[PDB]
């Protein structure tokens, strides 16, 4: 049934301030609505439309962070909200039809050079007053952009008015004919009431010619704009399954019509239960079934825009179009997509969103087992990114970013306020306004607070199952499998579960070694955390659970198509430019929805061969496999939430195919995209490391910036090659941060058999350029001691350095290693730079040491 | 006997608003239950889970008075917009859909959340001060605030981000006047008081109420509208009167100041009638079910009544009778949903019966006077969840207690009374009414009964061979144990031409019967001929076999025991069968013996005060007189006294010290008489 998921943005979480970059008001002379453009240039301006009416913010969507970010403070208020606010492009540049509303007409121009790119450019005048028609007297609720040559007015007193441009800039009138000085009073219309006017509430085009306005008792009033005439009057009390007496007629200007294709909609309150499809052709209006939704909280969704499109890669590809219909009642929001599967309206595949967040599925299914969250102490890096700074440091310093308000303490909005800054983890800033199609298809709904967005993405089958498991039919018998494996994991508390976890990082590490069969580690695991923990009914309901799934097979399905991607690829990736907080929530986010989850899946799947000797050497691929997937888990949960500053832009380095920023256009573009940094994490399951990739890099950037989360990604079993190269980097883990005695260990400790030969890829950022170590470092100071060795041309190395950053003891140390533990010491000049010059520096540290011998025969 | 009751533990809470535990009244809906305990800085209010600390888990405080102004816990609610169940999915996202508020008692000052979560963001509401009650939410978003004059100003709340707006509904100084009628509670909470049934019954959308007298309306409210539309005001109190009188009897005077108050409405199909006279002390009660056929909220005939045979005796602390079923949707049997109804004053779970006149039976489980006291029961609120019974009990967590004359005297007190003393411990719901089935008074319940359900233990354990070897010894603690069932509950006292301490003095003999089935030595074949005259048999290598007949009965059968005793023979002069009559010695002696030590630990006065009237009763062999039997404890006297010249001097001071040990047992129907001086 159900594919897309709520994932939540904050884009102050990949940053430290909890504000925008950058605010300019730029004057002429915002929460509530948030609808982009559609540009050509395929970066879209996010105008943000306040309540206030008068505050309106163009920032690009992608290019978010970085870019230029003007809020215009218009000098009067827009003559009724976003309604007379119509934006596009006439000239490559933003034309921004307003009716002020003391009387006259705005056009504004904005370049796609000061609005994509930093800093101002465009001056002199650029905001143009006319008073083209009488509007003082006159009073229009609804703008209505057709063409570049025609957007008509929609007057409350008069009659529908042309409203057509000669130059872009300024406007002439060509009065329309149409009704609503003839009509707006008839027999249900009422010109006493802001209610019942036979005049706009929302009109839509159909072929340049015919125009469909909806109006507040739902009519669908087809005019013609060749003659100005009426062409069919229909009323929706009677071509639905609503009469009049129990119709909530609507009585406010509001979206409700929406198309891509033939398929016009008119929803129609009657308590908010059932909505209404129809069709329309080249009039004659057809009308098929109403659909009961499925809604929750009372039914007190208020609706702020549908739109629908083209069929998309869910778990279905075929459909026939998706009526986004997006709802909201206070802190919380929904998609539901009324996914038609066709031109009967009643089929469908309902497709649920969750309200909550991405890690609020996680405390509401239980995830935060791999929590290694700080205090408030160091609640200065953790708290600071697992909500973003913007709610980290308010309390109820924010009344108008969530829009709830206060008043005082005996009112219940004081209190009430104070309690929902500090439960908001990123939930209610989305709150949701409207959608735009970013690149073809991208579903994005851009909700009212800028640098916040509800995020809809492929939220693939797989990235559903454990927080959404029974209300949904996705996936194979593979989905029914781990669902009676929840039988079991979901009965116990997931803390018993999580020691289990652990003695499954100690298989890797060698606490439990490895060199046994896997029956015989995990009848060990059944001596320690699974002793009396299990439940004696549990176990036999696991038991037949098991047995009636073939085991193999449902193995096979999950671990070689799930878990494990192929090689996924660079798929057309054009790319935004410059790092920035849009483009990083794309490549941590949706990722750790596919990796946390497949935590869970490798927890409950190597839970149920414990408590059997059936041999796990027939799942012998699978358990080996699931086991070194869980170790490359575990690095990338105890880093989410202790820092979404760092880890994104971690997994743009990898490729340049990502470069600092993607901008995906379609569903081709990004399943291979969230499948190329799964196989990163999962390095296949070893086709490189990126314990040795991904991190020597950021230990010399950012450990000597000081993260200390990198002793929880430290993390390897050092067998094999580690035990060379990691021992290495753990080492250099403590010399960034200068925390100087394991250094002068844990560097020595290996040999070296690396002279040139390269394996550690070290770049020491100078912050300009990378000092290229292990090579170009190497073939530098190791050969001008003259043939690399395998101590002490090293402990040079060491020795040069830990003086350079302070430490005169362990650097002395290990130079009087590297004068006594010479390897050459015939005296001879082509070797008596190793042994000259390592003793010249041997004698430096001593004298500021003041000493008693070791100047002894020295001297 | 327990029927379809699953009376164990269920849980205890998450706590820090189950720091507070003590019993007070709690706010239950039917959407899948929520839970309180109130507390004096704020209501807390969770979820019941079986993931018992916080993982699903809803406990959220909502604001309350830390003042001298305070809240109860029926006064902060969980606000539904249309009452109708979609508050779960709010339980992480946090969504619109289940708000709350208090209007506070002389403050009136309402503390409106707008969420469940978000609290920070509160508004205030009036009609002025004591204009209150108690809080309930109704269908615009609304809430319901009741005025214990009976008033109900009704306080739509504009349903976009929440927000109240005052104003004074219907109802002003109408029911102010009303002195005539108690609109005042002596029994609270929001289901209690008031209901607004989601889908309970014909409740669904309608806001009710009925007062202490029964006087009942009906409203709906039309959210879009914004509008409190009554659609009855009529008294269930002329509905139900004639026939509470029709069934118990009240006599002149009685009437004359005898009150019916209505305690309960469960969403107006339910009017629990306390008949009840002020002159005793026992609150009796008719469960006056009514239930509508066709047009509904009205008189009908199917107001129907249910003469109780439970029998309430007042406490004035721990007092609060309230009713919670889960499933009072039925008219018409169900017996695998709970839909058991449940009386408590706050202490116990009397499970109760209902629709016996909504349809021809429905089988329910058993009525009368039904107890709960296994271990610290103490009832802060009893309520639903998913469905099912849940009673919030206090220092046991949660426990769970969800449900899905003649003749129990006189052969179905050897099934059912069987039933209710071999368990008592796991459920105890099975003593009232079996052991009230004795107790109360006939000549014939309390005469046989004290007779066989002595047989009952002559029935303990189904298999009658089991029980007659080696778990004979674990029948002997169930003679003893069926006795003290008898000695609490007073069924022992009033007695037949026969003597009612048989019962009694077959515990004194029991002794000898224990010894030799456990010690086998070959004193085990001794009950041989004892047996095989008696009832002839399978007869076999057992004699063992059929003892269950021979259990509870010494009357003839000590006489055929001691004659495979006198079957010991053919020449024994020169010693050697003589170690058999060792043997013999050595166990059963000491049980004859006692009767002195088993006879001084009890019957003292329970046997010469009803031992030496039913002596002046004998035929001879019929067993009064005889007490070890005359004539028979003679001859092995003079077994002991013949083995003694039938050996020397060493087994001989044996089996002789312990011949003159038993002489004062064939004494010992007037030696009880030593601590004092009296066909």
């Amino acid at each position: 049934m159900a594919c897309l998921s709520r994932i939540d943005a904050n884009l102050l979480q990949y940053y430290e301030k909890p504000e925008p970059n950058n605010t300019v008001d730029l004057y002429v002379s915002g929460s509530e609505y948030s609808n982009c453009l559609l540009l050509s240039n395929s970066e879209y301006i996010c105008y943000h439309f306040s309540s206030r009416s008068t505050l309106l913010t163009f920032y690009p969507l992608s290019d978010a962070y970085h870019g230029k970010t003007i809020n215009i403070h218009l000098p009067n208020a827009s003559m009724n909200q976003r309604y007379t606010l119509t934006i596009q492009e006439v000239e490559q540049q933003l034309l921004v039809n307003v009716i002020l509303k003391d009387g006259s007409f705005l056009t504004l121009q904005l370049p796609l050079s000061f609005l994509f790119s930093s800093a101002n450019t465009l001056n002199g005048e650029w905001f143009h007053l006319q008073n083209p028609y009488d509007f003082t007297v006159r009073v229009p609720h609804f703008l209505f952009y057709v063409s570049p040559q025609f957007s008509v007015v929609f007057l409350e007193d008069g009659g529908l008015l042309g409203l057509k441009k000669v130059d872009g800039v300024h406007y002439e009138p060509l009065l329309f004919n149409d009704n609503s000085y003839l009509k707006s009073l008839t027999r249900f219309f009422s010109r006493s009431s802001k209610s019942d006017y036979d005049s706009v509430i929302s009109c839509k085009l159909f072929h340049e010619r015919y125009l469909i306005v909806l109006t507040q008792n739902c009519h669908l009033k087809i005019w013609d704009l060749t003659s100005f005439t009426l062409i069919q009057d229909y009323d929706m009390v009677s071509q639905s399954d609503s009469d009049p007496s129990h119709f909530r007629k609507v009585e406010a200007v509001g979206e409700y019509l929406s198309l891509y294709n033939n398929t016009l909609v008119t929803l129609l309150p009657l308590e908010n239960g059932l909505f209404q499809m129809g069709t329309l052709l080249v009039l004659t209006y057809t009308f098929q079934n109403n659909i009961p939704t499925n809604l929750s909280a009372s039914a007190i969704w208020s609706i702020v825009d549908l739109v629908l499109t083209r069929p998309l890669e869910l778990n279905v590809e075929a459909s026939y179009l998706n009526l986004i219909v997006l709802w909201k009642s206070g802190t919380a929001s929904k998609l539901q997509i009324l996914n038609v599967n066709d031109e009967s309206f009643k089929n469908y595949e309902w497709i649920e969103s969750v309200n909550k967040s991405l890690v609020d599925l996680q405390s509401e299914h239980d995830l935060d087992i791999v929590t290694k969250t700080g205090d408030v102490e160091r609640g200065f890096c953790n708290l600071k990114s697992r909500y973003g700074t913007q709610i980290f440091e308010r309390a109820q310093q924010i009344l108008s970013e969530n829009k709830i308000i206060m008043a005082h303490n005996e009112d219940e909005e004081y209190l009430a306020n104070l309690e929902t800054i500090l439960r908001d983890v990123k939930t209610a800033f989305n709150e949701a306004s409207s959608i735009t199609l970013y690149g073809d298809e991208i579903i994005l709904v851009n909700c009212f607070q800028p640098y916040n967005h509800s995020l809809y993405k492929l939220n693939t089958t797989v990235e559903n199952w454990f927080y959404n498991m029974h209300s949904e039919t996705d996936g194979s018998e593979l989905f029914k499998y781990l669902r009676t494996l929840n039988g079991f994991a979901s009965t116990l508390s997931n803390d018993v579960l999580r020691s289990i976890s652990k003695k499954f990082l100690d298989i890797i590490t060698g606490e439990l070694p490895d060199s046994m069969t896997t029956v015989e580690k995990f009848t060990d695991i059944f001596k320690n955390c699974l002793e009396n923990q299990f439940e004696i009914t549990n176990l036999k309901i696991l038991f037949d659970e098991l047995n009636s799934f073939d085991i193999p097979v449902v193995l096979n399905d999950l671990i070689n198509n799930q878990m494990k991607p192929g090689i996924f690829w660079k798929k057309d990736f054009i790319s935004a430019i410059k790092f920035d907080g849009f483009t990083s929530i794309i490549s941590l986010e949706s990722l750790h929805q596919l990796l946390s989850i497949h935590y869970r899946i490798t927890l409950q799947v190597l839970l149920t061969f414990v408590l059997f000797d059936l041999d796990t050497e027939i799942f012998g691929q699978h358990i080996s496999t699931l086991l070194d997937l869980h170790y490359k888990q575990f690095l990338l949960l105890n880093l989410y939430r202790q820092d979404k500053c760092l880890l994104a832009e971690v997994l743009l380095k990898d490729s340049s195919e990502f470069s600092f920023g993607v901008k995906f256009f379609n569903y081709g573009q990004l399943i291979a995209y969230i499948d190329s940094l799964n196989s990163n994490v999962y390095n296949i399951t070893e086709n490189s490391f990126f314990m040795t990739f991904f991190r020597s890099y950021i230990i010399e950037n950012t450990s000597h910036k000081n993260i200390r989360f990198f002793l929880e990604n430290v993390e390897c079993p050092f067998y094999l090659r580690h035990n060379e190269v990691q021992e290495f980097m753990f080492a250099m883990t403590l010399f960034s941060c200068g925390n100087f005695d394991q250094s002068y260990e844990i560097f020595q400790l290996h040999d070296y058999p690396e002279a040139i030969n390269d394996k550690l890829p070290t770049f020491l950022e100078d912050l300009k350029s990378e000092n290229y170590h292990g090579d170009s470092i190497w073939k530098d100071l190791l050969c001008t001691f003259t043939v690399p060795y395998r101590h002490s041309a090293f402990y040079y190395q060491l020795s040069l350095l830990f003086d350079r950053n302070n430490s005169q003891e362990f650097a002395l140390k290990c130079i009087s290693k590297s004068a006594e533990y010479s390897l050459k010491e015939i005296q001879i000049e082509e070797l008596q730079d190793f042994k000259e010059k390592q003793h010249i520096h041997y004698l430096n540290l001593l004298i500021h040491f003041r000493m008693f011998e070791e100047v002894l025969d020295v001297l | 006997e327990n029927n379809r009751y699953i009376v164990k533990t269920l849980q205890t809470d998450y706590s820090s608003g189950f720091s507070n535990d003590d019993e007070l009244n709690g706010y239950i809906d039917m959407q899948i239950g929520y839970g309180l305990v109130n507390d004096h800085k704020k209501v807390y209010i969770w979820n019941i889970h079986s993931t018992q600390k916080d993982t699903p888990y809803i406990t959220v405080p909502f604001r309350s008075d830390d003042n001298d102004e305070i809240a109860v816990a029926p006064r902060c609610i969980l606000t539904f917009p249309a009452t109708m169940d979609e508050s779960p999915l709010a339980l992480n996202p946090n969504d619109q859909d289940e708000t709350g508020g208090l209007i506070i008692i002389k403050g009136s000052k309402a503390i409106y959340y707008e969420d469940i979560n978000s609290i920070n963001n509160l508004p205030i509401n009036s009609s002025g001060g004591e204009k209150c009650d108690l809080m309930l939410n109704c269908e615009p978003a609304g809430i319901v605030l009741s005025t214990n004059m009976g008033r109900i100003f009704f306080i739509t709340i504009r349903n976009s981000m929440g927000k109240p707006q005052l104003k004074l509904g219907k109802l002003l100084n109408k029911p102010f006047k009303l002195g005539i009628w108690s609109k005042i509670f002596n029994t609270n909470s929001s289901v209690v008081s008031l209901r607004n049934g989601p889908i309970l019954g014909k409740g669904t959308r309608l806001v009710y109420i009925t007062t202490n007298k029964g006087i009942f309306q009906t409203w709906q409210l039309s959210a879009t509208n914004s509008h409190p539309t009554k659609l009855i005001d009529v008294n269930i109190y002329e509905a139900i009167l004639e026939s509470l009188q029709d069934l118990y009897p009240f006599a002149h005077g009685t009437l004359k100041i005898w009150d019916s108050h209505p305690l309960q409405d469960e969403s107006s199909q339910l009017f629990l009638s306390s008949i009840y006279d002020s002159s005793c002390n026992e609150t009796y009660y008719i469960l006056s079910t009514i239930i509508f056929d066709s047009s509904s909220n009205s008189f009908t005939i199917f107001s129907t009544y249910r003469l109780n045979t439970f029998m309430e005796s007042i406490t004035d602390t721990k007092f609060k009778p309230k009713i919670f079923i889960p499933q009072m949707e039925n008219a018409n049997d169900t017996n695998e949903v709970t839909s058991i109804l449940v009386m408590f004053p706050n202490a116990v779970v009397i499970t109760q019966v209902n629709s016996k006149l909504d349809s021809s039976y429905s089988m329910r489980r058993k009525w009368e006077d039904i107890v709960s006291l296994r271990n610290d029961i103490d009832i802060i609120g009893s309520g639903y969840d998913s469905k099912s019974l849940y009673v919030l009990t206090k220092q046991m967590g949660v426990l769970q207690f969800f449900v899905k004359e003649v003749g129990f005297v006189k052969s179905h007190v050897d099934q059912a009374v069987y039933f209710s003393k071999i368990n008592a411990n796991p459920i105890d719901f099975n003593l009232p009414p079996e052991i009230s089935l004795d107790q109360e008074s006939i000549e014939h319940d309390l005469k046989l009964t004290s007779e066989e359900i002595f047989h009952s233990n002559g029935k303990y354990i189904p298999p009658m061979l089991n029980t007659l070897g080696q778990h004979l010894s674990v029948r002997k603690e169930f003679f003893q144990n069926f006795l003290t069932f008898v000695a609490k509950n007073f069924n022992y006292k009033i007695s037949p031409e026969l003597k009612l301490d048989l019962i009694e003095k077959f515990e004194i003999l029991n002794c000898c019967i224990k010894f030799n089935s456990i010690i086998r030595q070959s004193d085990v074949l001794n009950d041989i001929w004892e047996k095989t005259l008696s009832n002839y048999n399978l007869t076999q290598n057992e004699h063992l076999t059929t003892k269950t007949v021979v259990i509870n009965s010494p009357d003839v059968f000590p006489v055929i025991f001691k004659q495979f005793l006198n079957h010991v023979v053919f020449v024994l002069f020169p010693s050697q069968n003589q170690n058999f009559k060792l043997n013999v010695t050595n166990l059963i002696n000491l049980c004859f013996y006692d009767g002195i030590l088993e006879e001084g630990e009890k019957t003292i006065r329970y046997e010469l005060l009803e031992l030496d009237p039913m002596e002046v009763d004998t035929s001879k062999l019929p067993w009064f007189i005889n007490f070890d039997y005359l004539n028979c404890i003679n001859q092995c006297f003079f077994d002991f006294t013949f083995a003694c010249e039938e050996e020397g001097s060493l087994d001989s001071y044996k089996e002789g010290l312990l011949k003159i040990v038993k002489i004062l047992y064939y004494q010992f129907n007037q030696f009880k008489i030593w601590i004092n001086t009296q066909d």
